[PDB]
Order: C-alpha cells, then structure tokens, then sequence
RNA sequence: UGAGUGUUUGUACCACAUGUACAGGAUAGGUAGGAGCCGAUGAGACCGGAACGCUAGUUUCGGAGGAGGCGCUGGUGGGA
C-alpha cells in the first residue's frame, strides 16, 4: 500500500516536504536529511 | 457523658448561629471553665484536598500579640551565623557535631532553624527530627541565611501551619489570659495569611468552615465575613 | 478514563481505528481480548508511554498503580527487597534530595531559590510518601500472601514464575495507588495465591482495570467487561 | 396541572456507632491544644445483658455499692 505522506522537520516542526512511502515496504516513520527553508540548513525530517 | 461544665458551655454556644469574630474570642473566654491558662485555636476547613502536590500548604505565620507561651529556640549556625545568633540570644547554638549531642539531649526546644551550608550536615539527624517535625523547612523559612530574623519570630510567637490531611488546619491563636481583642487580632493576622496561601489551582470557596476552640471549650462556628 | 477517535497503527497493523470509550470512577473494568488485541496497549495509553496517532485519550489526575504483564528486571543482581522498594519515590528522592543540600553548601547566593524551593517540595513530598513504609513494607509481605523473608533477600531473577508474580503484584499495593491497572495479575499464581488477589479485589474500594484470560477470575470481581476487537479495531 | 399513600433510589445536614498491621502496658484514625481532666449532677472495683470483634479484647445497657479514677510523668513506637 503505497500512500502520501508529509516530512516534518524535528528542529522546527516545520511540515517542509510532501512525498509517499509504500507502508508494507517501509513500515517505520520515513527519515531523511533535507533542508528546511526556515533554518535554511539541512535538518532531519521525520514522517509523522 | 458530658461534664456540667461543658454542658453550660454548650447552651452558651449557639450550634446553629456563627458568630463574628469578636463575640467568638468573648465567648471562648467565656467557655473555658477549667482554671488553667488554656490556649485559643481556630481550625479552617479549607475545600483544598492536601494529596495533590500542588495543593497541600505549610508555612509559618508570626503573631504581633505572640501565642502567649513562649518558645525555646534551637539554631544550627557555623561562624557568622553563630554569631548572630548569640546576638539574637537564641536558647541554643549548635554545630555539626552537637547535634548528636542534641539527639538525646537538650530536647524539648520548640522550633530548629539551621544554615543552608548547615542544612547538608543537618539533614542526617533530620531524618530523625522529619517523624517530629521539628526539621527546618525553607517554605515555613525556619531555613534562613540569618538567624536572627527566625530567633525573633520565633520570640515574637511564630506559629508553623500545616494543613492536616483531612484538610482542616488549626492553629493557636492566643492564651485566654490575652485579652479577647488581643486573640481576635491573631485571628485576623492568621485568616489573612491562609487568604494568601489559597493555592492558585484551587476552585470554590476557600473555607468551608471556622470554628473558634479553646482547650477545653467547645468548637465556635465563626462567619466567614466577620 | 475517556478515549475519543482513537487511532494507533503500528506500521502497517493497525489496533485502534475511530475507537472510543467512557469509564466511569470506581469502576471493576474487566479487560477482555484475543491475543494482540491490543489490551496491553491501551495501559501504555493510559501510561502515556504511546501516544495515539489520532484521538484523545483522557485520563484523570488520580496516581495509578500498573502491574506489568512482563516482570521488569532492570538488573540480574536486584534483591527482592531492592525491587519492592523501587515502588515507592522514597529512595529516588533522597538521592535528589542529597544533592541538593551539596548544592547548598557549593552555592552561597545563586541558586538558593531555586534549590529551596526543591528542596521543600522534596520534603513535603517525602512527607506525603510517610518515610515510616520501611516497617509497612516488611509486614505487607506477611499479611499479602505469606510471603517467605528468606526470599526478601534473594535476587529476583532467582525466583520462580509464581513467585515473581506475588512480588510484582505486591509492589503494586506497596505503591499504595489509586487506580488499579492490573496485566494478568495470577498469570504463574497456584490457586491458594489466586484466592487472596480475589479476595482484596472484591474489597479494593478504587476502580480497577484488569486484563485476564481467566474468566472465573473476572466474574468474581468484574462489574463491567470492556472488549478489544481484534477485526473491528474498537471499543 | 393540584393534592396524598407507599416503594426504590440520589443529595445534604443531624445523630449515632467503628478504627486491633510490627513493636508497643494494648483495639494507636489524623491534626491542634492539652496538665491538668473527670466522678455524691453517683467514681473506682464487682456482677448480668447486648453489640462489635482481627478473638486479643472494645463499646454500650443494667444489679448492687458508694468515692474515686484517668492523664502528665515513665518505656514502646513513625506516630502515646
Ligand atoms: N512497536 C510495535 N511495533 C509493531 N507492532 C506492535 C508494536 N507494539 C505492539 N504491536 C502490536 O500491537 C498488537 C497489540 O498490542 P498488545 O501487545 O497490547 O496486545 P495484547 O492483547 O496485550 O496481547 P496479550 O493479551 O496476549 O498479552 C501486538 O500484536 C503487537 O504485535
Ligand atoms: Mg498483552
Ligand atoms: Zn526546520
């Protein structure tokens, strides 16, 4: 099952990003490092 | 079942009526048959429940009028605050190692102030003191970094308070041999710091009830708005 | 205790979807469901240890008292004695308290208030936790379920399924709590054992949550039976 | 659209009774005061009844009799 989610920026609770996952293949929370426009500078964005 | 006494108290009082405070200190006086200096105490209901830790209340309030007993004083002070504390003319002065000593003896003293610095070495005997109470706590400020203020407090009649579990505090206010005025000057004092120490989280009507005791005397509703 | 819109999926197994419940106070809630179902579950709920992906979950104030269904040993060399009394602050307190008297003495006009005001909150709590428990303790294992003193000082790892049972459930009482949330409480017991865990139930004046297989157990205690469906996902 | 009866219940006073874990003189509810208090307005001790009871005792009622006990003090205990 393959659906839209949202990465949020942990420093900031910043919901930066918009991407999908297959949940079956990815089952954990989806992590990555991307830059989040506020800070300006690359922070870990967690699905949530 | 009841003594005579009592019992001629108890029509003087009126179950059904609360009085002002005023006719609550001359009526006590009036109550308390046995020849004895017997202290007034009033106990306030408060709606607060202790349990929650926000809500359990104790502090120390000073009585310009005092108790009307005097109170022996212990301090636990090293250098400077010992001198301040024979300046205060404490009843006793005390180190660290004296108080092993003081466990065992020179017991009886009515309140113990002690050091912040002391507080540390204190608090070993404290553990036996904490059952007692007599331990110093910073939110009654019998912990200071001057003796002198407690020595005079505690002088002046400082009475400590702390709300009973069922929530019901009492507290002396003054002998019956102070003067009925005298006595409800006390209260007044006293019903102005519980005024102050209603906890914030606290809803309702602050008091449910006063009553106005003497020792032997029976319990006095007294209104609130008096 | 209320839960509205609960909703909690665990990859991609889900356990609650739009789920609800009320309980009222002084409630004997007997907590029934299959194996995953999710009983378990809705303790750390209740514990906060989970937070719902979506929904309310709303409990009162009240101190609660949990009684895990795993037996949590932190340490292979902890003495019974060291576990039981791991259930009351007293000891974690102290500790703080220790420290901040050192900071006392360290600090001269910095942090007095701030270490004052915990101080007396230690103490005032200490109070509220009457430090006299040492002796309540020693004789609420004679009174609980004839509890041997030889295992008192016996490490804990070392002791039977049975046993481990009465000691975890009795450091429950030790913490004198006021909502019981017990997790198969005679999950090793022997059937003399059970009859005392019956029997203080029945009287425990408080609301009690209890996860049980044992339906003869519930029955003599249970006043209301909440159900966890497994296919439904609810309540 | 108003009177009552009774029943089952919720609330709130008011009376009553109850508080026995270990140690502890022993049936220790918490707090505060308390050196003094209670009794010919019939005390102590004794006897019977009844209640509670954890079986250890506690509370209460009454028979007679008539003046005494209890507390503080003392040791126990976290707590007298
Ligand atoms: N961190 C997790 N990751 C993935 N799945 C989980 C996780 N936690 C729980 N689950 C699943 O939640 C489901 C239900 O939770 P829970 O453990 O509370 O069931 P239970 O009814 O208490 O089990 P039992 O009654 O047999 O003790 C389990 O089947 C479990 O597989
Ligand atoms: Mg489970
Ligand atoms: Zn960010």
């Amino acid at each position: 099952m393959r659906v839209n989610i949202t990465l949020e920026c942990t420093s900031c609770k910043e919901r930066n990003y918009l991407t999908n996952k297959n949940k079956r293949n990815n089952p954990d929370r989806l992590e990555k490092q991307k830059y989040c426009p506020r800070e300006r500078k690359v922070t870990l964005h967690r699905e949530t | 079942k009841k003594s005579k006494k009592m019992q001629e108290a108890l029509k003087k009082v009126d179950a059904t009526k609360a009085y002002s405070v005023e006719e609550a200190v001359a009526l006590a006086k009036d109550t308390n048959i046995a020849k004895f200096d017997a202290t007034v105490e009033v106990a306030y209901k408060l709606n607060v429940d202790p349990k929650k830790a926000d809500q359990q209340i104790r502090g120390a309030v000073v009585l310009p009028n005092g108790t009307g007993k005097t109170q022996t004083v212990l301090v636990f002070a090293k250098g400077e605050k010992a001198k301040e504390a024979e300046a205060a003319g404490a009843d006793f002065v005390g180190d660290d190692d004296m108080v092993a000593k003081i466990q065992g003896g020179w017991f009886d003293f009515d309140v113990v102030v002690a050091t912040p610095d002391m507080m540390a070495t204190v608090g070993k005997l404290g553990r036996v003191l904490g059952p007692k109470g007599l331990m110093p706590n910073p939110k009654t400020g019998t912990v200071t970094m001057d003796v002198t203020k407690a020595v005079e407090e505690v002088k002046a009649g400082k009475v400590t308070y702390r709300v009973d579990k069922a929530g019901n505090i009492h507290v002396p206010i003054g002998k019956v041999s102070f003067d009925n005025e005298k006595l409800v000057e006390n209260f007044n004092t006293i019903n102005d710091v519980l005024l102050k120490a209603k906890p914030s989280t606290a809803k309702g009507q602050y008091i449910k009830n006063i009553s106005v005791t003497t020792t032997f005397g029976p319990g006095i509703h007294v209104d609130q708005a008096s | 205790m209320r839960g509205q819109k609960m909703n909690l999926t665990f990859g991609l197994e889900e356990v609650y979807e739009d789920a609800e419940f009320h309980l009222g106070d002084f409630d004997k809630v007997g907590i029934v469901g299959v194996n995953g179902a999710g009983k378990t579950t809705l303790f750390r709920l209740l514990l906060r240890e989970l937070k719902l992906d979506k929904g309310k979950i709303t409990i009162g104030n009240s101190r609660i008292g949990y009684l895990p269904q795993e037996i949590i040993i932190m340490d292979e060399k902890m003495t019974v004695l060291e576990f039981l009394a791991e259930g009351r602050p007293i000891k974690k307190m102290e500790t703080e308290l220790n420290y901040i008297y050192e900071k006392l003495t360290v600090v001269d006009d910095d942090k007095q208030d701030r270490l004052l005001k915990r101080m007396g909150w230690l103490q005032e709590q200490l109070e509220y936790f009457d430090c006299y428990e040492a002796e309540s303790i020693l004789l609420d294992l004679v009174d609980s379920m004839q509890i041997d003193f030889d295992l008192f000082d016996q490490p804990i790892s070392e002791l039977s399924g049975g046993q481990k049972s009465k000691i975890s459930f009795a450091k429950v009482l030790y913490s004198k709590p006021e909502i019981l949330l017990l997790d198969q409480p005679t999950n090793h017991l022997d059937s003399s054992t059970k009859e005392f865990v019956t029997k203080y139930l029945k009287s425990y004046r408080g609301s009690v949550l209890i996860i049980s297989h044992d339906i003869d157990f519930l029955n003599q205690i249970i006043d209301k039976i909440m159900y966890i469906d497994k296919v439904t996902h609810k309540i």
